[PDB]
RNA sequence: AUAUAUACAAAAUCGAGAGGA
């Protein structure tokens, strides 16, 4: 029933608020920080190893400001919740592979508007 | 996907735990329960932020405990259907390749994985590739992938992947 | 069905197994191999542990088809003294290697030639399809040449392209070509100085400032002129870290200065405590690579895979030594940016690409040579146990038991050929035990049995074996182990075979038969992967690849196998024995089990070696891969010498001097040394071409007796087996100083404790202080147990000094 | 240079009558 393509959530995520994995990175490595140290602490799930290193292996900004303003960025325009995060999770490179990626994008910009816009999104990606 | 939601929960608090220094047991409670699992409705519970209101501690008539009411906030990761995500190939076979998309487990049938490539057991390190090897899917590798489907299993969601459409695969 | 035409072709079993089949050589083909098999396969390792015999050997495998065995014993002269039969194996796998590299290099040959065409249709390969593919010597410059293509051209694939990570592509976008090439001394050279460490190639300055060739490309993706250096810088890296050979030169550089720092995780600085395996190496600063010694580093990995350690391996400069070339002099002021740039490429090249995958190739090479010597050990292990000689069939009785609290003895007596002869349960206590010993020697005198056999379980064999002494003085007795008989007791053919019998008669039957010949028995429990790999070879076993350790395990079975040779007719009249010819070669599971049915079929014994291809179906191939190594007690058949040299054996027997040729030969050698070697060999010349000397000497060798058994002979096992054994833990494992829960038991002077191994534990009187002074209580209360550390060993006896202070505690 | 045990709750319903406080 739930359907990404055609852009179908269950109601809990409507009000759910979404993430990059960047943003997961860095909050998971703040709870390693609270881990390793605050010792007579339960050790960190190997649920939340692979987790860890997932969103480390794909996390495309290694800043904490540049996720903010490359979230931000992708605030003032009208998107979903749900496409802003694919898009700068993916970090698509031309507009015709966002829409491949995202269906739900389907119609609702210009190409050449969503062109731009994905070059902000990289020209804010941080090298690393 | 990844995403920061708000949940519910229950905890008895034994009466040894009266006492000053109660409140931060029930937060350690609420740890120890509710981080570390996975449930099909929320998806992977990666970890509990904050959490907000302690309710009002309801000794219950007969039998000590005391039972509070919680709210709080939690990182989950739920895939859906139709969704595109990064994965990494652990390791192949014949019928496919399993990737993880994170925590969760994915895998990509022989039929989901384009017709071009074949499965070549022989090689060093056993891949899927095309004759001529132009692309080349192994362990370690990093592609992008369709979640065509996912399925609950003992509170353990894993998806089912597919390399169909453009843009997807060997990364 | 598979199996079917495998059962039907003409080639050894074990060669269609083989993933990458086996295709003839051509000879340029076979030279090249055998150059790579040489130096790869004899090319000294990363950590402290002819080619024209390889040639000839490679030929025989892969033209002729014959087995690594029929190798090693039937074309000695060929390989030998350079190759034995283990090299021969060796080869043989590396001769998988080869091919798998001979393929993938023709994948690259293609793939490369259709981008050439498109680039012809539309940089550019002119030498690097000849310098660099032809000349890939291994899988890992393969992928740098590979991958370095795929960095260049892997654009184009004339389903979409699937955008790439790097970020090269974004910066290929933006013409930042322009400035990597504008940055001096293309790739290549770089590579070439560092091949080189001096500066071969200089550089290239330009008349300008980077940022003012900055302002040229700095547009869009890149707005701020900086951002469009730093993108020129990151070019520079990746065509730096991926120029294969600055991989060359870099991944020889780790190799050899290549140091290994480790630490403890949170949960390691815990738990790793002096007991722990990784207790050694929970520190570790710049040991050098070149120091790791056998199993070390799988042990190193393992620790970290548990998470309880954490490692890195590095050189640590080599940066510095390697900026001094891609580098100008003048001071320009102008160089000095150009030089600044230059230097922190490289840093981004070295930091970032360069250092973690060549980490990561080089931890995978040496955890690799870990996990083969592991494998080596597990097989050198069998090899011992397989290489032990019958005993001087015999009726063996074999006794068996467990903890005994309360559980009887049962022993069998196992006839010559195997077969269980008859069983005997052995079960205010000194008369109990009075009774048993008289009914063990009325059964001992009623069935004289050549060879009583005794368990090893734990002290109690001793024991044992005293009282069975005791009794047969009044024909040998002799300790056993004990390791293979619980896997037949546990295994399901245990329960086939003997339906009625409890498990430990089961043991008693394996124990007789394993010390009757051992590698029959082993062969016949050790019957698929999953039972071998139960015995305990060694101690990480379970770590290494499972299929590469269930290789080494099947060759030495193969090996002792074939030297044993195997007499197909007992294996049909006693089907106890069928296990072996699996292991024969030019013979299989498939090929043997086929040859066992033929012969059931026809209800008829192999009467000669030619009956085989004459009754049943086989190959020319197999017969002669095989056929050697079939015993059939025609009398030349029982012997090692090949049907393809009967005729040199006849011609050798009337040089004796054929019937009574022969059978007078066999009676006795009237003149060993009738023969003259060399003028046997100078006739084969002309007679039979080759120089086949080695081969009469085996021939003469073998007329001497049919068959002579090449098994070491059988020692009761040395006391140090006996202590291992019984107690069943290693010199490894009674680390002196170890900690050990011991049980106090009594003063007998001393203060005797009992360890739970089995073994005695003797705190000396000094700690105690106690001679003819007071009873040591006071120090301690008789009956519990406590942990104490060794001090001193008596394995001939079983005790073990022990330490009351919390001194030596600590 | 020694030292023997371990299984689990069995017993119903209906009707009548006689009593007890």
């Amino acid at each position: 029933e739930e359907d990404a393509s055609q852009l179908i959530f269950p109601k809990e995520f409507e009000t759910a608020e979404t993430l990059l994995n960047s943003e997961v990175h860095m909050l998971l490595e703040h709870r390693k920080q609270q881990n390793e140290s605050a010792e007579d602490e339960q050790e960190l799930s190997e649920v939340f190893m692979k987790t860890l290193n997932y969103t480390a292996r794909f996390s495309r900004f290694k800043n904490r400001e540049t996720i903010a303003s490359v979230r931000s960025l992708l605030l003032q325009k009208k998107l979903h919740k749900f496409e802003l995060a694919c898009l700068a999770n993916l970090c698509p490179e031309t507009a015709e592979e966002s829409k491949a990626l995202i269906p739900s994008l389907e119609g609702r910009f210009e190409d050449e508007e969503l062109q731009q816009i994905l070059d902000d999104i990289q020209t804010k990606r941080s090298f690393q | 996907m990844f995403y920061h939601i708000s949940l519910e929960h229950e905890i008895l608090l034994h009466p040894r735990y009266f006492g000053p220094n109660l409140l931060n047991t029930v937060k350690q409670k609420l740890f120890t329960e509710v981080e570390g699992t996975c449930t099909g409705k929320y998806g992977f519970v990666i970890a509990v932020t904050t959490i907000d209101n302690i309710g009002a501690g309801v000794i219950q008539p007969g039998r000590g405990f005391v039972l509070y009411p919680v709210k709080y906030k939690a990182i989950v990761f739920r895939p859906f259907k139709g969704e595109v995500v990064d994965a990494v190939v652990t390791q192949v076979n014949k019928v496919g390749l399993f990737t993880e998309i994170g925590p969760m487990s994915c895998f990509i049938s022989r039929h989901s994985i384009p017709s071009e490539m074949e499965f070549d057991p022989n090689s060093n390190p056993p891949c899927y590739k095309t004759m001529d090897e132009d692309i080349v899917i192994q362990q370690d590798d990093e592609i992008r992938l369709k979640i065509v489907g996912t399925r609950v299993d003992k509170n353990d969601i894993f998806a089912i992947g597919s390399l169909m459409d453009d843009y997807l695969g060997l990364v | 069905d598979q199996d079917n035409e495998i059962r039907a072709t003409d080639l050894p079993e074990r060669f269609q197994l083989r993933s990458i089949p086996v295709k003839g050589a051509e000879d340029d083909e076979l030279e090249e191999e055998a150059d790579w098999i040489y130096r790869n396969a004899f090319a000294t390792p990363t950590i402290s542990l002819t080619i024209q015999k390889i040639k000839e050997a490679l030929g025989f495998m892969r033209n002729q088809h014959f087995e690594v065995p029929f190798i090693a014993f039937y074309r000695k002269e060929y390989v030998e003294p350079e190759l034995h039969i283990n090299d021969l194996w060796r080869v043989w796998q590396w001769d998988e290697k080869w091919t798998q590299l001979r393929i993938r290099k023709e994948n690259l040959t293609r793939l490369f030639e259709k981008m050439q065409a498109y680039q012809y249709e539309q940089r550019a390969l002119d030498t690097t399809d000849m310098e660099r593919l032809k000349d890939v010597q291994s899988m890992d410059e393969l992928k740098d040449v590979y991958n370095h293509f795929l960095l260049y051209y892997g654009r184009d694939i004339p389903l979409k392209q699937a955008s790439r990570r790097d970020m090269y592509t974004i910066c290929q976008s933006a013409g930042l070509d322009g400035l990597a090439k504008k940055f001096g001394l293309t790739p290549e050279q770089f590579g070439e100085n560092l091949r080189d460490s001096y500066q071969r190639h200089e550089t290239e300055q330009f008349p300008a400032e980077p940022l003012e060739l900055a302002k040229d490309y700095v547009c869009s993706q890149f707005p701020t002129p900086e951002a469009v250096l730093e993108g020129a810088r990151y070019m520079v890296a990746l065509q730096i870290a991926r120029e294969p050979l600055v991989r060359q030169v870099l991944r020889q550089t780790f190799q050899e200065r290549a140091k290994l720092n480790i630490t403890p995780t949170k949960k390691g600085r815990k738990d790793v405590d002096e007991a722990h395996y990784a207790y050694s190496f929970k520190y570790l600063k710049n040991k050098p690579v070149k120091e790791l010694r056998d199993d070390q580093f799988l042990k190193i990995c393992l620790a970290e895979d548990e998470g309880l350690l954490t490692t890195d391996i590095s050189i640590d400069t080599y940066f510095e030594e390697i900026k001094q070339f891609y580098y100008r002099d003048e001071f320009s002021h102008q160089v000095q940016e150009w030089n600044r740039q230059r230097t922190m490429a490289i840093e981004r090249a070295l930091q970032q690409f360069l250092y973690v995958q060549m980490a990561k190739e080089l931890k995978n090479k040496l955890l690799a040579e870990a996990k083969e010597y592991v494998i080596k050990a597990c097989s050198r292990k069998l090899y011992n146990w397989l290489r032990v000689a019958p005993y001087r069939g015999i009726r063996v009785l074999g006794i068996a038991f467990s903890s005994a609290r309360d559980h009887p003895v049962f022993c069998a007596l196992v006839n010559g050929e195997g077969e269980v002869t008859d069983f005997l349960r052995l079960p205010e206590e000194r008369e109990k035990k009075a009774q048993d010993i008289e009914t063990l020697k009325k059964f001992l005198l009623n069935k004289k049995p050549h060879v009583v056999t005794v368990a090893g379980e734990n002290r109690d064999a001793q024991m044992l074996i005293e009282d069975v002494k005791r009794i047969v003085h009044e024909i040998g007795v002799e300790l056993v182990d004990n390791e293979l008989a619980i896997l037949y007791m546990n295994s399901k053919k245990s329960e086939a075979e003997f339906r009625d019998y409890p498990p430990v008669l089961r043991q008693a039957v394996s124990l007789a038969r394993r010390i009757q010949d051992p590698l029959i028995e082993f062969a016949q429990v050790c019957s698929s992967d999953e039972d071998i790999l139960c015995l305990k070879f060694h101690p990480l076993q379970e770590h290494v690849v499972k299929e590469e350790l269930l290789n080494a395990l099947y060759c030495e079975f193969i090996n002792r196998v074939n030297e044993v040779g195997v007499d197909v007719n007992r294996a049909i009249a006693h089907p106890y024995s069928q296990a072996l010819i699996q292991y024969v070669c030019g013979l299989g599971p498939r090929k043997g089990t086929h040859l066992l049915k033929i012969l059931k079929q026809n209800n008829t014994r192999l009467e000669s070696r030619t009956q085989l291809v004459t009754m049943c179906h086989m190959g020319p191939k197999v017969f002669m891969n095989c056929a050697g190594f079939l015993k059939i007690d025609e009398v030349l058949d029982g012997s090692r010498v090949h049907p393809e040299t009967y005729e040199w054996a006849r011609k050798m027997a009337v040089d004796a001097l054929p019937a009574g040729a022969l059978e007078e030969i066999l009676e006795n050698p009237e003149r060993l040394k009738d023969l003259d070697l060399d003028a046997f060999a100078e006739e084969l010349e002309r007679q039979g071409y080759g120089d086949k000397h080695i081969t009469l000497y085996d021939i003469r060798a073998e007329l001497s007796c049919r068959y002579k058994d090449l098994r070491t002979a059988y020692r009761s096992p040395n006391t140090e087996e006996i202590f291992n054994m019984l107690t069943k833990e290693t010199p490894e494992t009674f680390y002196i100083g170890k900690l050990i829960i011991c049980n106090v038991t009594g003063i007998a002077i001393g203060v005797k404790t009992r360890l739970d191994n089995g073994v005695t534990g003797f705190i000396p009187t000094k700690f105690l202080s106690d001679k003819v002074v007071k009873r040591p209580e006071e120090r301690v209360k008789v009956g519990m147990t406590v942990h104490c550390r060794i001090m001193k060993i008596d394995i001939e006896k079983f005790s073990a000094d022990l330490t009351c202070r919390t001194s030596d505690l600590m």
